[PDB]
Formats: C-alpha cells, structure tokens, sequence
DNA sequence: CCCTGGAGAATCCCGGTGCCGAGGCCGCTCAATTGGTCGTAGACAGCTCTAGCACCGCTTAAACGCACGTACGCGCTGTCCCCCGCGTTTTAACCGCCAAGGGGATTACTCCCTAGTC
DNA sequence: GACTAGGGAGTAATCCCCTTGGCGGTTAAAACGCGGGGGACAGCGCGTACGTGCGTTTAAGCGGTGCTAGAGCTGTCTACGACCAATTGAGCGGCCTCGGCACCGGGATTCTCCAGGG
C-alpha cells in the first residue's frame, strides 16, 4: 500500500480526507500529504515507547494512564511541547521540598 | 473560603461558555465533549473525552 | 466511523511486543493524535496564508517551529526519508 | 453534583446533564486547583513561611493574570 | 539531539527494570524459604488427644 | 476489624466466625478468600428475592456445606422458596459441568407454583381438594428431602398458651379532622388527574394519622402575639426633634 | 551536655484467589486507488530599485573609579497564639421492605380474508 | 351459482416483569472540641554593600557620502491537483474467553520517640 511503499503504517488516506474536509487550503500539497502523518507517527512512537517503559517500570503489563502521565511529564522537551494540557486520571510527580523535611 | 471563591469564579465561567456553545450547536442537551471546547479555549485542555 | 486504534496498536506492538494497553489510554492517545494533527494542520494553513499566494516545504517549516528543535530535526529527517521511500 | 446543579439552574431548566460531563469538569477543577496550590506553595516557600495565608493565594492569582 | 537521548533514557530505565526483576526473583525465593520455615514451625497433626487438650484449655 | 483479622491466614487461629448480613457484602473481598467448611444462614428469610445483592454476594461463596435456619418460609409468593432452594442447592460449582441445578425459577412455575397460589389464595374452594391435593402432595414430596419443622405440639407439657385480644380505639376530634382532610384530598387526587404521581403516600400517611394522631405535622403551639415591627415612632422622631 | 535499646508503627513485598474486559475472531462495508481532463498556480528568469556597509571627523552623553556613608537583609534575642492529632458525635448515601399501576409482550377467542365444487 | 372449511389478523384477556414513591437499618465520612506545642513575628544590632557627589575619558548620534547586492513585479509554461465510480480489502460492529489486575495477608524491613544515663 501507500504506507507500505512509504515505509509508514498510519493510514495516510484518512488524514488526506480529513484535511480535504477541513479545507485549510483549496489545493493541499499532494507532493507529500502523508508527511504530516509521518511526523505525527514519529511523535507517537516517542510517546508510546516512553509509556511502555513507564508501565514496565512498575511491573504492570498494560499501559496505566498514570504511567503515561509520568512518561510525558518526565521529559522536559515533552513538557515544553505539551504542558498546558492535562490528562484524565493523571497525577503529579512526588516533589517534597528538602528544606521542608524535619 | 478563598478556595470556595476560586470554585465560584472558575466553575461558573466555563459553565456559561459550555451552555452557550451547546446552544450554538443547537443541541438541547449537554454532552461531555462540549466541556472539551471550553477547556481548549480556556488554555487548559483535558485529554480522554 | 473509522477509529485509529489499529495503527497505534501496531506501533506499540513494533516498539513493545509484550506491553498491553488500557481503555482510558486509548482515548488519551486518540485525542493526543487528533489535536496534534489539527494544531499542526492549522499552523500549515496559516503558513500558506503567510506567503502571498494560494506542498511539503510548508509542513516541514510548520513542524519546524511548533515543537522543540531536538525532536524537530528527527521529525523532518524521518519525514523526508518517508517521502523518498514513497517516491518510487 | 449538587454544586453543579445549583450553579447551572440559574440559566435554563431541563438542562439534562450527562454524568460524563460533570466528571469532566470535576477532573478539570481538581487539576486546576492542585496546580494552583503547588504554585502558592512555591510562592510561600519563597518567604520564611511554612503556613499559607491569603497573601500567597492572591499573589499567585494576580501574577499569571487569570482575571 | 544525537538521536539517542531518549535511547539513553531507555537504557538507564531498562537497567533499572532489570535490577527490579532481580530483586523480584530474590524476594520470591526468600519468601519461598520463609513459607517453608513457617510450615516447619507450624502446628502439625492435631490428632485427637492434642486437639481435645487445646479445646479444653480454650473451654 | 483489621486488627481482628491480624491472624486471619493462620490455619489454627479460630474455628467459627460470626458475621452480620450487612458486613459480608461490605467485606466480600476479604471473605471470599478463606475456605469455609460449613456456612449457616440464620433467619434465612432475610434473603428471599432473586434481585438483591445480598444473595448474589453469597451465591459464589467458596463453601461445600450450607444450612439455612428460618422461623417459617412465608410471604405471598413461592419465589422465596425457590430462591432458598437455589441458595442451599447452588449449581454453580468450580467444575461447572455437572449441571446439578434443582429447577429454574421459571421451571418451578410448571411444577406447582401458579396452581399453588391460585388455589391457596382462593382457599374458600380449597376444600374441594381434587386437583389441589395433587400440587400439595407434589410440593410435600419435593420438600421432604430438605425440610424439618416442629410446632409447639412437640413441647406442650409445660407451655403457657397464647391469648389473642383486639382492642378498639376511637378517633379524636382534631385527628378526625386531619384524617378526613387527608382522605378526601387523596380520593380527589388519585381518582383523577394529579401532580407528578402519588398513590402509596396517601395510605402511608393515613396509617400515620390513625397510629399516632395529633403530631408528625404540628403540635399545639405556644401562643404568642404577632410582632409587627416597622412602627411609626422613628418616622416622626426626626421631625419632632427638628421642631423643638 | 546529647545517644540510644527497646518499642510502636508505617513500608516493601510477594503469595493467592476472584473478576471483567483486551484482545482476538466473525460479518459486512464504504472510502482511497486509479483511468482520464483542463486549467491553475507557482518555478524560472528579468528588469528594476532601494535600502544598507563601510568610511570619514565630531560631541559632549554616558561610563567608570574613588570616597563617604549609612541603613537594611539577615541573623540574634524572646514570647504568644493557634492549629494539629486524637477522641466523640452526627449528617450521608445505599440497600433492603411493602402494595400498586404501566406496559410490553404473549397468547386465546373469533371473524372476516381466502378459495372449492354438485 | 350457494353455501363450506380453515387460518392469520382484529379484538381481547393473562401474565408478569418493571418500576414510582416512602421508610428503616447500618456503615463511613464529615463535624466538633481540647492540650499543647511549634511556627509567626516583634525588637534590635550591624556591617557592608550599595545610594550618591564628582573627575576623566570611549562611544551613539550626529552629518554626510558613494555606491552594491538582494527584493518586487513583468511574462510564460507546464507539471500537477480537484473534478466522476468499480473496487475490494483495511477495518470496524458485536461476542467469548482466561489472564493481569484488584486487593489483602505474614513477614521481613524499615522509620520514628523517649527517658534516661553517658
């Protein structure tokens, strides 16, 4: 397929239809309409690897939403990318002030 | 008292924006997806719904 | 309705063959993918309105200022490699 | 739920809320409040203080220009 | 950058996970021997006279 | 409670544990673990319906011997009896293939059931005993393997008897007013159009009025004057002070 | 002066059984590929034109040292006031009880729609 | 051509499961109150680190100049993208598990307090 011939796996045609419906431009760039899908695929691979690592850390086979929470929050670059958006049933990294301790 | 004031200043504003949005959607009901628009325009988006 | 669960599932499977998923996390990923797509796509639209005229350079540049540069260079490089694979 | 109904009945009757919606705003408000509270904890640990008073809350609210 | 910062984090956390698995295994075996010792020190073979003795003391 | 479950897993900690009906469901997670050799349900009629979570939280309970004690299996329907038989019988066993079910709650409607409460509720003609005796005999035979009842006829040498007496009480004047008002209002509302809906509250509050009488709404109050408080002195006080 | 054996109690942790749902499997299914067009918009010069690079000598305007000096952030003292841990009490949801409609299916009587031959 | 026989719909009776309200029982979370103590903060002293006045220079603005390479618009074509549907498979709609998650127990381990002497 087009993704297979490109080495991709995300459905490019669905995104093409979405962009055509969104009418962000009359004639969208058809030289590489799956490129915007390729960058999203790279970001998704990053976040999925981090989530899988976080889930593996606490001996849980399945991706806990909290596991994804610390996976995204730990990375400073990820926090800069997406920091104004919260995640349902997420959490907060344990941050206790050293001078607060007795 | 101050936290209660924060709720009384935060919840109602997004409530008004949500109800005027779902009225703009011509839907005589409120769904969870309508809250997401308000959260996005308020600068604090929520994932999962 | 066409869901996107299959693609993210197979990406997780090609990066972690024994790690499961949760239903709440499925919606989390779906919303993340959707809103990132929309954000970068309207950025590309405003970049098309940037130039006094009606491709792939616009999307490359749009991904080039929207997300931190460290991952941005990898994103553009892998996108270019993908389009080279798809060219023939 | 009581608070949501009380603050929502002031606009229109027969609203017919869906419990998922109230869950969504519940998560939103708790997240906003914990972010606020950690920020005011930082603002208080600025000063030689470990007890929180209205001054820190007002300063945190005004600094970001919420309203 | 360097195409390996995330991969370096992966390596560090996977070494941490391997140490966690090793701790899991050693604690498994240590509680296995703990259970063995508990079984040896546990009461065995109540029979008749001993069970009635404990029953009359509780009575 | 947690401190009493301190030695819970010890094989020789205890032999019998006594637990309330409201605490088995609360701590069914901590109770479903331990293997119980014998289980007894005191006042077995406390569970009588197949809809309650009380029965469900104990159906799949890990035990092999079950005994239910009740004063008398009673009430209107035999669904209580069928539920009790299921609770003692339960077919759902770890094997799950022996299909040793007694009889389905609907399959018990053919075997007696509808004839039983048909003839029995029409006990005026129950003296015919042509087809009624068939169902009664079938129920007796099917319940004989699991039943044991002994009335006060077994112990009567030293047993004081029961003397039932009914006392008639009149109606007080103001409670009679209350009763008439409520009952006329209820008969005018229920028999025709009404508000949202209300039909059992009429009987319930009528019972309340017959039972207690001059209360549950108001008592005879402590009479005191009305406290009209605007007054007129302060209105003309300023004018008077200006004048003098 | 300050350190700790013992004790009280919270933590980490893996057995250890029950559950419900993640993922696989089945049956449609509708939308991305692909043939062509035809005409649209941007790449390719090309002429033009327009602001900047570096250069020159001034002009005192800022920039910096030196010295006085002086008062404030911080650290010392003390008290006092007020909030927490624990013990006792009261709203606060949740699940059982009952007798009556509502209704949805479900089947019985029957009654007209259908169709045969001396 | 007159009247006969049988079955699904029209009319109707049965069942019966499904919920509306109220009320009582019982556990858990919330509500309230006290001893005492640690956190907040005043009073103060100071020193030393800036707050400020004045000498002595580099430097941005000044005033002007001679052009020079990059930026805007003029044709012009042509490679390409938005215009019908057959398709046919990539994938979703509905169900059925047994396994990881849920969660609590026995124990080892660990975190903390004190009243004394050391």
């Amino acid at each position: 397929s087009r993704s297979a011939k490109a080495g991709l796996t995300f459905p490019v045609g669905r995104v093409h239809r979405l962009l055509r419906r969104g009418n962000y431009a009359q004639r969208i760039g058809s030289g590489a309409p799956v490129y915007l899908t390729a960058v999203l695929e790279y970001l998704a691979a990053e976040i999925l690897e981090l989530a899988g690592n976080a889930a593996r850390d606490n001996k849980k086979t399945r991706i806990i939403p909290r596991h994804l929470q610390l996976a995204i929050r730990n990375d400073d670059e990820l926090n800069k990318l997406l920091g104004n958006v919260t995640i349902a049933q997420g959490g907060v990294l344990p941050n206790i002030h050293q001078n607060l301790l007795p | 008292e101050e936290v209660r004031a924060v709720l009384k200043s935060f919840l109602e504003s997004v409530i008004r924006d949500s109800v005027t949005y779902t009225e703009h959607a011509k839907r005589k009901t409120v769904t969870s997806l309508d809250v997401v628009y308000a959260l996005k325009r308020q600068g604090r988006t929520l994932y999962g719904f | 309705k066409e869901t996107y669960s299959s693609y993210i599932y197979k990406v997780l499977k090609q990066t972690h063959p024994d790690t499961g998923i949760s239903q709440k996390s499925m919606s989390i990923l779906n919303s993340f993918v959707n809103d990132i797509f929309e954000r970068i796509a309207t950025e590309a639209s405003k970049l098309a309105a940037y130039n006094k005229k009606s491709s792939a350079r616009e999307i490359q540049t749009a991904v080039r200022l929207i997300l931190p540069g460290e991952l941005a260079k990898h994103a553009v490089s892998e996108g270019t490699r993908a389009v080279t694979k798809y060219s023939s | 739920q009581r608070l949501v109904r009380e603050i929502a009945q002031d606009f229109k009757t027969d609203l017919r809320f869906q419990s998922s919606a109230i869950g969504a705003l519940q998560e939103s408000v708790e997240a906003y409040l914990v972010s606020l509270f950690e920020d005011t904890n930082l603002a208080a640990i600025h000063a030689k203080r470990v007890t929180i008073m209205p001054k820190e809350i007002q300063l945190a609210r005004r600094l970001r220009g919420e309203r | 950058r360097r195409t390996s910062k995330r991969s370096s984090v992966m390596e560090n956390t996977m070494k941490v996970y391997e140490k966690l698995s090793k701790a899991e295994k050693k604690r498994k075996i240590i509680q296995e021997r703990i259970r063995k010792h508990k079984e040896q020190e546990s009461q065995h073979m109540l029979t008749q006279e001993e069970r009635l003795r404990i029953a009359k003391e509780t009575e | 409670r947690k401190e009493k479950r301190k030695g819970w897993n010890k094989p020789d900690a205890f032999h019998v544990c006594i637990v309330s009906y409201q605490l088995v469901v609360q701590d069914q997670h901590s109770f479903k673990r331990k293997r119980w050799q014998y289980m007894v349900l005191d006042e077995a009629h406390n569970i009588k319906n197949f809809r309650s979570t009380r029965w469900q939280a104990l159906l799949n309970f890990n035990t092999q011997r079950r005994l239910l004690l009740t004063g008398t299996p009673l009430q209107n329907n035999l669904a209580e009896l069928w539920s009790l038989l299921y609770f003692l019988m339960p077919q759902t066993v770890i094997d799950g293939k022996k299909v040793s079910g007694f009889a389905d709650l609907d399959a018990f409607q053919q075997w007696f059931g509808r004839p039983v409460d048909k003839i029995i509720e029409t006990g005026q003609n129950f003296g015919q005993d042509k087809e009624t005796k068939k169902t009664v005999a079938k129920l007796h035979q099917v319940l004989r393997p699991y039943l044991l009842r002994r009335l006060k006829a077994d112990v009567e040498k030293q047993m004081p008897a029961k003397y039932e007496h009914i006392v008639y009480c009149k109606l007080s004047k103001r409670q009679r007013f209350l009763y008439d008002d409520f009952m006329s209002r209820a008969q005018t509302k229920a028999t025709l159009a009404s508000g949202n809906f209300m039909s059992i509250v009429n009987c319930l509050m009528q019972l309340r009025k017959v039972c207690n009488h001059p209360n549950l709404f108001e008592v005879r109050p402590i009479l005191t004057s009305f406290v009209l408080e605007h007054c007129v002195a302060s209105d003309y006080k300023d004018v008077e002070r200006t004048l003098l």
